[PDB]
């Protein structure tokens, strides 16, 4: 019982200098536990039949004791999950943590699984966004030649999104988080083989400190800040990161005129929307996420971290600003000049990752004479 | 009553459910052409509530004065959704306009 | 809903339990809509059954102005002016 | 019984921005009203005016309500 709880926590060697950017791993663990705990309690009152799904959710928020806080904690917790996910990935790119190939690639799988999980959860209340989100996203599969359409109808359990869809989605959404938990434990096991990277990108074996009490207390402090952010949202602005259209029950005959994705999917939606071709947009969407698996092969710098690399830093923040641009564009109508800004931002995204950054890496190497 | 003031009241509070001219279409409410001198619920082609059809009074300046002050009170069960016009003068003006417009 | 539409020239009065959370602008939107009916501007002619309301999307709504001074009497004697009635129903809708 | 909305609207319509907008509105009313078959209408001019007047109403109105 002791060991592996311990030598896997208590006396785990850790760099003496990891910064707050290293707090997101434990914050993601906490977001996962939060979602699982609030999720199970919501599932104790939720019913997946299309005639009663939306109703069961209002019953939770209106009549179940504290049902409203559990619900908005689950909704806003999903948002916190993504904020942390994006900070976590950003930390990895900036500091070259991706060189831990197994840990990194498992991480890419984790990002995709959380996205799929959050997607399905959003469908459960069966409001307007639920219904059209289910329709659009499952249809991404229709871009697959020969069987695409068949795969979609098979997923739906029919010729359109209906009862069979909602009921299986409740089942998928229910189990996936536990699968995510098992995948995350594997994520950590591979990390433990190497231990953590640090802001300098330089091996920290000459200066390790025990995880307890240094990072246990630092992680607790981080956890408190996460809870503050979550509760500011739940108690003072529970709908801020939500969409008013989902307070309207699903209507299969009418897609809201200003329909837009959940904020954490806006950058990817902007990219897909920028290509006036079905298959092309779907491939660009898939690639906007999967390209993360290519980062390790695109590393040209002789140094692991961007800490000592000025040019790479500038390009890194341009990428972040660009994702911010795509997020903004994803929230705007498909009209001029947004159509062009979005296309440029989409091109700039792939250009920074595939060309500009690897190039900055080589130039910096030359400037240092190696 | 002042016919011009009544026209303004009709346009703002009645027109959306009633036409007054001969041949005017029925809408949420019945066309009102020929209103004065006719019994309640007798405009052909409109589905009145039994409450309205059974009131049994004759529309005129007097009955309209009371009805328009509080429709539901005068005809319990009516499906006409209108709170009523409180001011006596406003009702007088509106009725003066109706007397003219529903007879031209 | 079919019966509702039939009773309202084809338009559907939506359920109001969540109207404030189901509309951008919430009560600011609902208050503005209720107190913002006005004449169509020059060059705009609406089909019968529709009313001009600058705050409704497209500006043509199937709901006739529902409130006005003295539309009801309050239990506490508060003067029932259109704006007062609008302000209180909106507060109630927020709670709902 | 007077609705403070009436009073407040009257007061707010006195602001420079509201008068300017009302003028553009009447200019559009004149132009459109004067043409045989035109597709233009004064929606934009009316909304500009209302946006200016209602921003002012919102800051004063509730001060007279219960
Ligand atoms: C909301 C957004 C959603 C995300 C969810 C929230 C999670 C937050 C991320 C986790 C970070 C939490 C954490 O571990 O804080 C440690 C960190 C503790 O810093 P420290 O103990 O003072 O470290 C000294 C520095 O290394 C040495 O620095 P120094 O001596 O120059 O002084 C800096 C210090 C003191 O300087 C002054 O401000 C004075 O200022 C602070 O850090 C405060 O607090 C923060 O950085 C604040 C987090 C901001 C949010
Ligand atoms: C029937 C005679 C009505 C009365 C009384 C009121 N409303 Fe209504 N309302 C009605 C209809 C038929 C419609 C549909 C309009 C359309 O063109 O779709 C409406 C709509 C509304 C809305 C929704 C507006 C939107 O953005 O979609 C609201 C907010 C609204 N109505 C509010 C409301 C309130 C609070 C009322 C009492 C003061 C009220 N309505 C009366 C029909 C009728
Ligand atoms: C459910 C999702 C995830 C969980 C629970 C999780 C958890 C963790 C934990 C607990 C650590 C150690 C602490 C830290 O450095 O933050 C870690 C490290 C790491 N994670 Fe994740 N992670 C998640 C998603 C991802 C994603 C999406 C990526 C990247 C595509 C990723 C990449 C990494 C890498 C490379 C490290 C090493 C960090 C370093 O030492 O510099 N993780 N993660
Ligand atoms: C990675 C973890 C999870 C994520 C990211 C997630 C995400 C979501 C999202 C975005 C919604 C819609 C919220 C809304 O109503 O606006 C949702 C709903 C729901 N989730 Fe989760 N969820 C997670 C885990 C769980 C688990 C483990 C269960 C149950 C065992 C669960 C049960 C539910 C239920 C019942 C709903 C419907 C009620 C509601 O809408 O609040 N979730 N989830
Ligand atoms: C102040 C304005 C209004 C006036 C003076 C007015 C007058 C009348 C009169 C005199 C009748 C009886 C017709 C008959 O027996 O043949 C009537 C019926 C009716 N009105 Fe109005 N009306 C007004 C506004 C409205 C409005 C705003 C609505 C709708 C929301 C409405 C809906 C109806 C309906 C549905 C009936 C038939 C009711 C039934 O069969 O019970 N009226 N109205
Ligand atoms: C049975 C399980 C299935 C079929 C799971 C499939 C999962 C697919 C992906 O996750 C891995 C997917 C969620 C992820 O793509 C990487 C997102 C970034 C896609 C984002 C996304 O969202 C939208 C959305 O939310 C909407 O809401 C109302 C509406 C939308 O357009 C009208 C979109 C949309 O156009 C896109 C691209
Ligand atoms: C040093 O790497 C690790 C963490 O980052 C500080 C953790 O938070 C947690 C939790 C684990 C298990 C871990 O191995």
């Amino acid at each position: 019982l002791m060991k592996i709880v311990n030598n896997a926590f208590i006396d785990l060697p850790a760099p003496s200098n990891i910064s707050s950017w290293w707090n997101f791993g434990s914050l993601l663990g906490i977001c996962l536990i939060l979602q699982i705990l609030t999720g199970l309690f919501l599932a104790m009152h939720y019913t997946s039949d299309t005639t009663t799904a939306f109703s069961s959710v209002t019953h939770i928020c209106r009549d179940v004791n504290y049902g409203w806080i559990i619900r908005y904690m689950h909704a806003n917790g999903a948002s916190m999950f993504f904020i942390c996910l994006y900070m976590h990935v950003g930390r990895g790119l900036y500091y070259g943590s991706y060189t831990f190939l197994e840990t990194w690639n498992i991480g890419v799988i984790l990002l995709l699984t959380v996205m799929a999980t959050a997607f399905m959860g959003y469908v459960l209340p069966w409001g307007q966004m639920s219904f059209w989100g289910a329709t659009v996203i499952t249809n991404l599969l229709s871009a697959i030649p020969y069987i695409g359409t068949n795969l979609v109808e098979w997923i739906w359990g029919g010729f359109s999104v209906d009862k069979a869809t909602l009921t299986r989605f409740f089942a998928f959404h229910f189990i996936l988080p536990f699968i995510i938990m098992a995948i995350a434990m594997v994520h950590l096991l591979f990390l433990h083989e190497t231990g953590s990277n640090n802001p300098t990108g330089i091996s920290s074996d000459v200066d390790k400190i025990p995880f307890h009490p240094y990072y246990t207390i630092k992680d607790i402090l981080g956890a408190l800040l996460l809870i503050l952010a979550l509760m500011l949202l739940v108690l003072f602005a529970p709908d801020l990161l939500g969409d008013p259209d989902n307070y309207t029950p699903a209507n299969p005959l009418n897609t809201p005129p200003h329909i837009k994705p959940e904020w954490y999917f806006l950058f990817a939606y902007a990219i897909l929307r920028s290509i006036p071709n079905k298959l092309g947009g779907v491939l660009a969407l898939a690639f906007s996420i999967l390209i993360l698996a290519l980062i390790p092969l695109l590393h040209t710098s002789k140094q692991r971290s961007m800490m000592f690399r000025p040019l790479s830093q500038c390009l890194f923040w341009a990428l972040v600003a660009d994702l911010l641009t795509l997020t903004w564009i994803g929230g705007q109508p498909v009209e001029h000049p947004y159509i062009t800004i979005g296309q440029l931002a989409s091109v700039l995204y792939f250009l920074l990752i595939l060309v500009l950054m690897p190039t900055a890496g080589t130039i910096e190497n030359k400037l240092l004479k190696w | 009553g002042d016919v011009e003031k009544g026209k303004k009241i009709f346009v703002q509070k009645c027109a959306q459910c009633h036409t007054v001219e001969k041949g005017g279409k029925h809408k949420t409410g019945p066309n009102l052409h020929g209103l004065f001198g006719r019994k309640t619920g007798q405009a052909p082609g409109f589905s009145y509530t039994d409450a309205n059809k059974n009131k049994g009074i004759t529309w005129g300046e007097e009955t309209l004065m009371e009805y328009l002050e509080n429709p539901k009170k005068y005809i319990p069960g009516t499906k006409m959704i209108f709170a009523g016009i409180k001011k006596k003068g406003e009702r007088e003006d509106l009725i003066a306009y109706l007397k003219k417009a529903t007879n031209e | 809903p079919e019966a509702a539409r039939a009773a309202n020239n084809g338009a559907l009065p939506p359920d109001l339990s969540y109207i404030v959370r189901a509309r951008h602008g919430g009560e600011d939107y609902v208050f503005s809509l209720l107190t913002g009916y006005c004449e169509p501007p020059t060059g705009v002619s609406l089909r019968e059954g529709l009313y001009f309301n600058p705050y409704f999307p497209g500006q043509a709504i199937g709901m006739a102005p529902p409130i006005y001074n003295e539309v009801l009497e309050f239990d506490d004697g508060t003067p029932a002016t259109m704006s007062q009635v609008a302000k209180d129903v909106c507060t109630f809708l927020r709670w709902a | 019984l007077v609705d403070p909305l009436t009073t407040v609207r009257e007061q707010c319509e006195q602001l420079e921005k509201c008068v300017k907008a009302r003028e553009r509105l009447e200019l559009c009313d004149e132009r459109v009203s004067s043409r045989s078959q035109t597709e233009e209408d004064c929606t934009e001019e009316l909304l500009d005016f209302l946006h200016a007047r209602d921003h002012c109403v919102a800051h004063k109105l509730f001060n007279s309500l219960k």
